[PDB]
RNA sequence: GGAGCCAGCGAGUCUAACCUUGGCCGAGAGGUCUUGGUAAUCUUGUGAAACUCCGUCGUGCUGGGGAUAGAGCAUUGUAAUUAUUGCUCUUCAACGAGGAAUUCCUAGUAAGCGCAAGUCAUCAGCUUGCGUUGAUUACGUCCCUGCCCUUUC
């Protein structure tokens, strides 16, 4: 499952916004 | 004469080979229009070459240059914070990352 | 002839006759080459090359097309000269009276005998390469565009114009020499089918 | 045959103003994606 | 506002600087006569339009 | 039947700005020789001392050829880019030019609008085309 | 020397590589000697080819 | 002119 | 009146009218004559029917054609098309059939479209 | 190079970084190139302007050496010029008129000259006498 | 059910689709098209370089085709896609967001262009059918049972999410791998018509400034 | 601040996960909403 | 390059002496044979023309082209 | 640098000041007095650009290049010597065709060129539309790659 979406072959980078809003979302968790 | 393959005009060396007015450009403030305005105004024929020029031309241009007004040439042709703004941009990416 | 409207001499000479730009006649240009002759057209006369033909709509429609307006075509190429078929013709013009004025002989036979002598007669296709043999129309195909690019690398940065460089690349091809850049071409891809044979 | 030395810098880096607007857009990148 | 094309308009004196105007982007806003409107997009020149 | 039209537009204009300079009469203001002619050229007129001539020429055979034309619509004709988005022209030199044209007699304030061509600069323009048609 | 040779068939199903087609050509010279050769442009029947060696038979180049 | 063994200038 | 024909010739958006009467060989291109018209690379492009049918059956008729629209290359095509057309249609109206013929043979012959519109 | 600065990878200075690149590090000198480019401009015939050094990177590179160029001895430096040229494309002369160094287009062919010889090093092939084979070999063709 | 326009033709003449570009496009919106053509099975691309819309919409209709897709973007990146059914209408407009196209990946490999079975998800509204409707009659009728592709298109919150898969069934479950592309497409204009005819009559549109606008759902 | 329309949604991991599992779904009963021939 | 701007008697004399000479004439020519200024080739061909030495074929502002009387 | 010189899609002012012809002033930018138009009617033939003819320049990082910077003349608000958008002069950099690699493209197509509107999503030297000039090569093959169809074998 984890091999087979190269989105999440291999992406190119900048593709995903995973890491953006992860920080984001447990600071807003924090406040 | 001979032709003069360089000239000293205003204390800069002009090469001979180009012309009047592309030649006096190489001077500092001295453009192209500007040139070719004080070659105009020193009755100099613009096809000539630089070196071709007889002494009094070369003085009567010097001369246009060095007192524009007195010969009409018109006025309207002739010519911390940021270490604020830096420290100002950290404060506001400290507030930032202290949401953060 | 008499009219209402003035009408210049050379116009009703070319009312006698169809000439390009009426200094050229078609009458006397042969294709050297019996092989090439079905592709160099100059039977049909005209005037100008400039004729907003459809000549892409079928496989061989091209060879109907005359060969002056394909080295017209050719001539404009590289983005800057895109679109600007005008330029092209003028140049073209002014290429046929340099080389008539370099050799007094017909410059469209001059650029029927160039086209013919540097076609590639033979080249090489990848299997390692093995020697091929080239399909006449591939053959004009490739010698226009040899000639045109040729003319254009001689005068990119030279004082030399396009239509000088061009007349000069035609008249050595027409003559055979090694001095035009499209024979060495010809030479060097028939050398390297001839190595792989 | 004439000989010219080779121009170079010592170290590489791939004019304050430059790096001021540089931090200027990574700052617009993050702020607008926090607004988002 | 000081340049409006029908129903886009440019506006001026809202924020200093573009800074401000990312952080107010797509915001709700309205005019005295009641017509609603929004924050698109900052201009890069000048700074607060 | 000779016509400005019967002339090519390059030979007549030449004719035309040549007997104009020749005849001496066109006023030329102090500062033709200082001016761009418009905000998108580089540099003025190569030809100094006929550059004017050959403007007042070419504005009264437009003249000729359309029976009213304005300062505006010269600026627009005589316009040329400078992305390029095309700058007109400059007013104050076809101004002039028209104030000229019209102090020799080749044109007159036109009713309804802009500029006519006046008979006796009619007449002139057709000599004119006579001349360089031989 | 080079020879003349008169296409007569397009070969089709020869397997031959893109851009090269096989075809059958016939003499100029001779009408009955009929030879297999490679062309690398577009070729079609009832047109002249010049062939540089009369003597190698064509064969498929993958 | 710099000659045999000579290394280039370092500032 | 006077016998008179009026024909169309387009090419992309340039457009031409041709009014083709009797007259003394008299023939005008927005209102200054086709030795004028530019660009001079083009000239004879506009020239095409009058040197191929012969000067001789112009030399009867008066032509006047108006062009608008398109740029100079296709108001330049839009002009030959007209005269060719204005040429055959009053060949058709005031003469006989077999000059008609021979005119459209002439012009079909060198390029069809003299005659016939190309709309790309 | 790598970005640690970008530093030319180097045999002993560097042996973990290669190892995760998991290049064998064996192969990771230039100093050979250094000293045999040194070798080679400083010999008499550059000083007569009849050679000229072609380098084909392992990667694939391909970098044309003016003769008029002069390599730092000190490899450090050296090391300083190739980080340099490989990043970009380029070096100019200190009094900037010429592009010492250059990175070119490959195949080499269209570079070398349109007659020439060509030969390589083999400890295996046949030894021979280098001054004899190039007075048989004709004159206008270049080795 | 089937709309009226469509309940004519709905599976017994396939459909045949023109995607197309605007005018002078950048490299990566004729990319993108390219991808939009290999997900309709019957598309085919055509470069838009002068062509106007009277005379494309006309072509189109004289060769008998059923719908035309016009592609938009903003510095080459897609930001609208409209698609008109022919012979007269509808028109649909939609706004693309985080479209992620295949050339963005290493190694990606061809498509799989078999007849791919669908899924829409979450459409209850009768907006919501029309907008399934619509996008159902580009595809093939019936693929094939044991086809491997399947294309999806989910609603959250008005905001259709597209997504292409090629599954494997297994033993104990089946596993299913993106092919991409990733695009959320949007409705904000329905017209009752074609594309070229801007006065005809809207079938629905998109209202933003209404204060609802920021809690209102439609599909 | 008051905003005016939706934001933009945007496709975090867990968004994923569950579109995954609900095609997953789906194909293992077959439930294909599918034009089909008449 | 350096190509003489000026008209020299000595330089005057050979314009005379070759352009007879050769079948084809323009600016290429005598820049790339005689050494001369674009400039001077130009008013040169003008000069040329007026004495007949050479005749013209034709004459285009970009291209002048010119043959031996 | 002069001269020639040709489009189409559209937009445009009521309880207002929009498109603006023409006249005059201003080197320009712009100012000023009028005028037509709620528009197939007036702006507007939108006299667009590229382009063509005649001239100057000339293989020189040159009259290519216009980044950066200085000094002025004006517009817009507003009451600041605050910015804003234009014009004049001066200053005149990298860049000499671009590595490994890589993306797209078959006829009014690639490519060049400009003009108009910003009409609820997106777009502000960016989106869309409009028109002008206008090509080379292929239009054959499953050989390699990939995707399918049939054997109700
Ligand atoms: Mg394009
Ligand atoms: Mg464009
Ligand atoms: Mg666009
Ligand atoms: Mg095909």
């Amino acid at each position: 499952r984890e091999e087979f979406n190269p989105f999440e072959a291999v992406g190119k980078p900048g593709i995903s916004k995973q890491i953006g809003e992860e920080q984001r979302k447990r600071a807003f968790e924090a406040r | 004469g001979s032709f003069q393959h360089i000239l000293r005009l205003l204390n800069t060396n002009v090469d001979g080979n180009i012309k009047i007015v592309y030649a006096l450009t190489t001077i500092k403030g001295v453009g192209r229009r500007y040139s070719n305005l004080v070659c105009k105004k020193a009755d100099v024929d613009l096809h000539k070459r630089a070196g071709e020029l007889t002494q009094e031309e070369l003085e009567r241009i010097v001369q246009i240059m060095q007192n524009p007004t007195h010969y009409k040439i018109p006025a309207w042709f002739l010519n911390t914070l940021a270490n604020n703004v830096e420290s100002k941009l950290r404060d506001d990416l400290e507030r930032l990352k202290k949401i953060r | 002839v008499v009219l209402a409207t003035p009408i210049p001499e050379e116009v009703q000479q070319a009312q006698t006759e169809i000439k390009l730009f009426n200094k050229w006649s078609f009458e006397e240009v042969e294709v050297k080459d019996a092989s090439l002759v079905d592709y160099v057209q100059v039977r049909q006369p005209i005037f100008v090359a400039h004729t907003a033909g459809r000549y892409a709509n079928k496989r061989f429609r091209k060879a109907q097309c005359p060969i002056i307006e394909r080295l017209t075509n050719s001539l404009m190429m590289n983005g800057r000269n895109n679109g600007k078929k005008l330029k092209a013709v003028r140049i073209i013009k002014h290429t046929l009276d340099i080389i008539n004025v370099l050799t007094d002989q017909n410059p469209i036979q001059v650029v029927v005998d160039a086209i013919t002598n540097t076609g590639p007669r033979e080249d090489t296709t990848r299997v390692r390469r093995q020697a091929v043999d080239v399909s006449p129309l591939r053959r004009v195909n490739q010698a226009i565009a040899l000639l045109t690019i040729g003319a254009r690398e001689a005068a990119f940065r030279n004082i030399k114009t396009i239509a000088e460089t061009l007349a000069e690349e035609l008249i050595n091809a027409a003559k055979g020499s090694s001095t035009s850049y499209a024979i060495k071409k010809k030479d060097e891809l028939e050398r390297v089918a001839k190595s792989n044979r | 045959i004439p000989t010219h030395a080779p121009k170079y810098e010592e170290n590489f880096n791939p004019k304050m103003k430059a790096q001021l607007k540089k931090e200027r857009k990574f700052t617009m990148k993050e702020i607008r994606k926090d607004a988002k | 506002p000081y340049k409006i094309f029908k129903n886009t308009a440019f506006i001026k004196d809202m924020f200093s600087s573009a800074m401000e105007v990312a952080r107010f982007e797509g915001a709700q806003i309205k005019t005295v006569s009641g017509i609603r409107g929004e924050i698109k997009r900052a201009l890069s020149k000048p700074e607060g339009h | 039947g000779v016509s400005v039209r019967d002339v090519a537009a390059q030979d007549f204009i030449n004719a035309y700005a040549s007997f104009l300079q020749r005849q001496g009469k066109l006023e030329v203001p102090g500062y033709v020789d200082i001016v761009k002619t418009s905000s998108g050229n580089e540099m003025p007129p190569q030809d100094a001392e006929g550059w004017f001539y050959k403007r007042a020429a070419s504005v009264a055979r437009h003249i000729y050829m359309r029976k009213q034309v304005g300062v505006g619509k010269l600026n627009k004709l005589y316009g040329g880019a400078k992305p390029y988005k095309h700058i007109d022209a400059s007013g104050s030199i076809n101004r002039k030019v028209l104030q000229a044209l019209e102090k020799i007699g080749i044109v007159e304030i036109s009713p309804k609008g802009g500029r006519r061509i006046s008979e006796n600069g009619q007449r002139d323009l057709d000599r004119i085309a006579a001349q360089t048609l031989e | 020397p080079v020879t003349l040779a008169k296409v007569i068939k397009v070969l089709g199903r020869t397997g031959s590589r893109g851009g090269v087609t096989q075809v059958r050509v016939e003499f100029l010279e001779d009408t009955s000697r009929t030879i297999v050769r490679n062309v690398k442009g577009p070729v079609r029947e009832n047109d002249i080819l010049v062939l540089m060696e009369s003597e190698r038979e064509a064969r498929r180049l993958r | 002119r710099f000659k045999g063994d000579d290394d280039i200038p370092y500032k | 009146a006077v016998p008179s024909v009026q024909t169309f010739g387009k090419k992309k958006s340039a457009t031409a009218v041709a009014h083709v009467k009797a007259g003394k060989g008299l023939i005008k291109v927005n209102g200054s004559p086709i030795t004028l018209v530019e660009p001079e690379i083009l000239r004879f492009k506009v020239y095409e029917p009058l040197l191929l049918v012969g000067l001789d059956k112009f030399s009867n008729i008066d032509i006047r054609v108006r062009v608008t629209g398109g740029g100079h290359v296709s108001q330049v095509y839009a002009i030959r098309q007209a005269i060719a057309k204005g040429l055959v249609a009053y060949h058709q109206k005031y003469v006989d059939e077999q000059s008609k013929n021979e005119l459209k043979k002439a012009f079909t012959s060198y390029d069809r479209t003299l005659l016939i519109a190309d709309s790309r | 190079t790598h970005k640690i600065k970008y530093v030319l990878l180097n045999c002993d200075d560097h042996q973990g970084l290669l190892k995760k690149m998991g290049r064998d590090i064996s192969e990771a000198r230039p100093d050979i190139t250094h000293q045999c480019l040194l070798t080679l401009l400083d010999s008499p015939i550059n000083k007569a302007g009849k050679l000229q050094v072609y380098i084909q990177t392992s990667r694939g590179i391909l970098i044309e050496v003016n003769p008029t160029v002069r390599i730092p001895r000190t490899f450090k430096r050296f090391s300083g010029l190739m980080v340099q040229l490989l990043h970009k494309l380029s070096i100019r002369s200190v009094n900037s008129e010429e592009k010492l160094l250059k990175v070119i287009k490959n195949p080499i062919t269209d570079h070398l000259p349109t007659k020439c010889r060509k030969v390589t090093l083999s400890f295996d092939a046949p030894v021979i006498r280098v001054q004899d084979y190039i007075e048989k070999l004709d004159d206008d063709e270049s080795i | 059910q089937v709309d009226d326009e469509y309940a004519a033709t709905s599976g017994i003449m396939d459909p045949r689709i023109i995607v197309t570009t605007s005018r002078d496009p950048s490299t990566r919106l004729s990319q993108f098209a390219k991808e939009i053509k290999l997900l309709f099975p019957n598309a085919v691309r055509l470069n838009r370089g002068n062509y106007v819309m009277p005379n494309l919409v006309d072509a189109c209709k004289k060769s008998g085709t059923t719908d035309l897709v016009v592609l938009h973007e903003h510095r080459g990146v897609p930001t609208s896609l409209t698609i008109s059914h022919f012979p007269h209408g509808p028109t649909a407009q939609f706004s693309l967001h985080n479209v992620v196209m295949r050339h963005d990946i290493i190694n990606a490999g061809n498509q799989s262009e078999v007849n791919p079975h669908l899924i829409f998800d979450n459409f209850t509204t009768a907006l919501g059918k029309r907008v399934v409707c619509i996008l159902k009659h580009l595809f093939n009728a019936g693929p094939k049972k044991d086809s491997e592709r399947v294309i999806t298109f989910a609603n959250r919150g008005d905001f259709i999410s597209v997504r292409q898969h090629v599954y494997v069934r297994t033993r104990e479950g089946v596993e299913i791998a993106e092919v991409g592309p990733r695009f959320e497409m949007r409705l904000f204009e329905l017209r009752l018509g074609t594309l070229e005819n801007k006065d005809a009559d809207v079938e629905w549109q998109l209202r933003r400034f209404i204060r609802t606008a920021n809690k209102k759902d439609y599909l | 601040f008051d905003r005016t329309a939706k934001p933009v949604p945007v496709i975090t991991s867990e968004v994923t996960e569950s579109l995954e599992d609900m095609i997953r779904r789906r194909i293992q009963d077959s439930n294909f909403d599918d034009l089909q021939r008449r | 390059a350096q190509h003489a701007v000026i008209l020299d008697q000595e330089k005057y004399d050979r314009i005379l002496k070759e352009v007879p000479t050769y079948r084809y004439v323009s600016v290429s020519v005598l820049v790339d044979r005689l050494k001369i200024g674009g400039s001077l080739a130009r008013i040169a061909l003008r000069h040329l023309e007026k004495e007949g030495i050479i005749k013209p074929i034709s004459k285009h502002s970009k291209q002048a082209i010119y043959t031996r009387a």
